[PDB]
C-alpha cells in the first residue's frame, strides 16, 4: 500500500539538533508534496512545513523559519526534516504526511489534504540521560494470558511486538506509568489458546530506540 | 493566525452534532480549502472532509462540511459511539501555509457501563534473581474512565510503592489502566497472598497471587 515510515524515537539535550527521516513506499515521493507537522503529547496539531521534492522549495510558518531545514533524497524515496535550537517546547510527536499531487499547471502546495500519514516520531528534549529498560517475562497464568514487563526506562516510547511480528492477534500493550523516580515502565500481554502452551513458542520483541536497546524475551510457562 | 474550535463537545447517539471552526478572511474566508481530521488517542489523524464539503475515502454521508464567511462547520448525523474522537479543522492561508484548530474532543453519550477486566501477575523468577519484585495489575475494557485501585498484602491495605496510570481510551472506546506494586523479594515472601482490587462505580473486581 501507500505507506510512510518515519525514523525511530530520539532523546536530545536542549540546544541540539534532530533529524527525522520519512521513507515513502507504494508511490513516488516526488509526485506529491510532503508536509511536516507535530503534536505535543496531550496537546493539538501544529503544521510545520511543506516541501516540493522535485524543486526543493519549502515553506514554514515564521515560528520555525530559522530553525527548520527540509530536504529530500528522491533516489531513496526519502524526505528529511532537521530541527535546530532544540527546546523543551519542541518535545512532540512528529508526523510527515503526503500532500497533494505536484502539477505544472496547478499549485496544490498549501492544500491541507493529508491522505497518508507516517506513524510518528517522538523526539524528547531534556537534561536527563537515557535509560534502557529491563525486560522480564510474565509467565502464563480455553485461553490464558502471558506477557512482558518493561521496567525503568527513559524516555518514551518503547515498541513491543510478538514473535517478530508473526503474532498480531490478541496483543494488548498498556500505556506506560511514570514512576516518581522519573522513569517509565509498561506491560504487554497476549491472550493465547491454553492448548498452544508448551508447543508454540512465544517471544516478545522489545525495542527502546533512544537507548538503542533491542531485547527478545522468550516467555514460557512456569517451571511446572 | 490560529483557528478556533470549541475545546470540547458532547453529543448523543442518533441526533446530530456540529463543530465550528472560526478563522479570518485571510484563510477560511479566502479559500475553499478547509479540511477536517479525526484522531483517536494512539493513532495519527485521519482525513474526514477536505475542500469544505468533499468526502475522503472511508467516510460516510453522516459527516458533512460547510462554510459560512470566516467559519467552517463540521456536521455529524446519526451519531455513533465510534465517532468519539478529537476533531481538527484546518485551512490554507494567504501566506501559502496551513493553519490548524485547537481540536474538539467530541463525547458521544449513552454509552453502556463496562466491567473492568483485571489480570494480576506475580514477580518473575528472573526479576527475583535481580533482587527486586514487581506485581503487575492490568485493567482493561472498562467505561466510564473512572477507576480506583487498592493493593493488599495478605489482608492489610498497601500504599507503599504503588504507582497507578490514569485511565486512557482504548480502540474500542473503552478504557485501560495499570498498577505496579513494587516490593523487595523478602517482602514478597513475608506474606501468604497479595491482592489487586479495582473499584469501578460501586462494583469491585479483585485478583490474588501467592508466592507458593
Amino acid at each position: 500500500q501507500v505507506q510512510l515510515v518515519q525514523s525511530g524515537a530520539e532523546l536530545k539535550k536542549p540546544g541540539a539538533s534532530v533529524k527525522v527521516s520519512c521513507k515513502a513506499s507504494g508511490y513516488t515521493l516526488s509526485d506529491y508534496y510532503v508536509h511536516w507537522l507535530r503534536q505535543a503529547p496531550g496537546q493539538g496539531l501544529e503544521w510545520v512545513a511543506w516541501i516540493n521534492p522535485t524543486s526543493g522549495r519549502t515553506i514554514s510558518p515564521r515560528k520555525f523559519q530559522g530553525r527548520v531545514t527540509m530536504t529530500t533524497d528522491t533516489s531513496m524515496n526519502v524526505a528529511y526534516m532537521e530541527l535546530r535550537g532544540l527546546r523543551s517546547d519542541d518535545t512532540a510527536v512528529y508526523f510527515c504526511a503526503r500532500g497533494g499531487w505536484i502539477s505544472l499547471y496547478v499549485d496544490y502546495s498549501y492544500y491541507p489534504n493529508f491522505d497518508s500519514w507516517g506513524q510518528g516520531t517522538l523526539v524528547s528534549v531534556s537534561g536527563a540521560s537515557t535509560k534502557g529498560p529491563s525486560v522480564f517475562p510474565l509467565a502464563p497464568s480455553g485461553t490464558a494470558a502471558l506477557g512482558c514487563l518493561v521496567k525503568d526506562y527513559f524516555p518514551e516510547p518503547v515498541t513491543v511486538s510478538w514473535n517478530s511480528g508473526a503474532l498480531t492477534s490478541g496483543v494488548h500493550t498498556f500505556p506506560a506509568v511514570l514512576q516518581s523516580s522519573g522513569l517509565y515502565s509498561l506491560s504487554s500481554v497476549v491472550t493465547v489458546p491454553s492448548s498452544s502452551l508448551g508447543t508454540q513458542t512465544y517471544i516478545c520483541n522489545v525495542n527502546h530506540k533512544p537507548s538503542n536497546t533491542k531485547v527478545d524475551k522468550r516467555v514460557e510457562p512456569k517451571s511446572c | 493566525p490560529v483557528l478556533t474550535q470549541p475545546a470540547s463537545v458532547s453529543g448523543s447517539p442518533g441526533q446530530s452534532i456540529t463543530i465550528s471552526c472560526t478563522g479570518s478572511s485571510s484563510d477560511v474566508g479566502s479559500y475553499n480549502l478547509v479540511s477536517w481530521y479525526q484522531q483517536h488517542p494512539g493513532k495519527a489523524p485521519k482525513l474526514m472532509i477536505y475542500e469544505v464539503n468533499k468526502w475522503a475515502s472511508g467516510v460516510s454521508d453522516r459527516f458533512a462540511g460547510s462554510k459560512s464567511g470566516n467559519t467552517a462547520s463540521l456536521t455529524i448525523s446519526r451519531l455513533q459511539a465510534e465517532d468519539e474522537a478529537n476533531y481538527f479543522c484546518s485551512s490554507s492561508t494567504n501566506s501559502a501555509t496551513v493553519i490548524f484548530g485547537g481540536g474538539t474532543k467530541l463525547t458521544v453519550l449513552g454509552q453502556p457501563k463496562g466491567a473492568p477486566s483485571v489480570t494480576l501477575f506475580p514477580p518473575s523468577s528472573e526479576e527475583l534473581q535481580a533482587n527486586k519484585a514487581t506485581l503487575v495489575c492490568l485493567i482493561s475494557d472498562f467505561y466510564p474512565g473512572a477507576v480506583t485501585v487498592a493493593w493488599k498484602a495478605d489482608s492489610s491495605p498497601v500504599k507503599a510503592g504503588v504507582e497507578t496510570t490514569t485511565p486512557s481510551k482504548q480502540s474500542n472506546n473503552k478504557y485501560a489502566a495499570s498498577s505496579y506494586l513494587s516490593l523487595t523479594p523478602e517482602q514478597w515472601k513475608s506474606h501468604r497472598s497479595y491482592s489487586c482490587q479495582v473499584t469501578h462505580e460501586g462494583s469491585t473486581v479483585e485478583k490474588t497471587v501467592a508466592p507458593t
